[PDB]
């Protein structure tokens, strides 16, 4: 009974979202090292301090959804693994959403997004899996709504973690009925 | 740094 609205991981990276600022915050990046593809977004602007790095998923319309899930699959670096980096390496980053009749291209405006959560990771990646290629995959899932405009946008905010995002999967359960 | 291992540009 759902039915998805958006799938990163299954789009091949041909989805495109926006960054800002555009050049050296998130980046899409592949991995062919598997058997499938994997294609993410990734950050790793750890020993600066001051980052405030943004990525917004295309339009999304809404349709029917009322209450829609976000999945999302990532990995973050143990921010011991950077030298000297104690104040300015994070290890969490932020998830907001914005909803919207039209969609405004690529004017990203940061003013208009509500804040879901502090995404945090159950795990993180210590140098010497990170090295060995064994990275520890998070997932965190959450919900908002009911949404009541047309559509709606996701984006990730970046404040100085070592954080590629692998999977965005958003989903909504179709009406119950009575057989 | 890198944040995921063997990870290329697209
Ligand atoms: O394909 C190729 C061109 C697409 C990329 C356009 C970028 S996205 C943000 C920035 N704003 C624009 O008006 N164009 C660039």
């Amino acid at each position: 009974g759902e039915v998805v609205l958006l799938d990163f991981a299954a789009a091949g990276g041909e989805l495109g979202w926006l960054t800002h600022p555009y050049g050296k915050g998130w980046d899409l990046m592949q991995n062919i090292m598997n058997d499938m593809p994997i294609y993410m977004y990734s950050v790793c602007n750890v020993m600066s301090g001051d980052q405030d790095n943004w990525l917004r998923t295309n339009w999304v319309y809404r349709g029917e959804a009322e209450r829609i899930f976000i999945e999302l699959k990532f990995t973050v670096r143990d921010c011991n693994s950077f030298p000297g980096g104690a104040s300015s390496c994070k290890e969490t980053f932020n998830l907001y959403y914005a909803e919207s009749d039209l969609d405004y291209g690529t004017n990203f405006q940061k003013r208009l997004f509500t804040k879901i959560d502090t995404i945090a990771p159950d795990e993180i990646t210590v140098s010497s899996d990170f090295e060995a290629r064994h990275v520890k995959l998070n997932v965190e899932e959450r919900s908002v709504g009911p949404l009541t405009r047309k559509g709606f946008y996701l984006a990730f905010q970046d404040i100085g973690a070592c954080v590629a995002l692998l999977s965005v999967r958003v989903y909504y359960k179709k009406a119950h009925h009575h057989h | 740094y890198s944040a995921y291992p063997d990870s290329v540009p697209m």
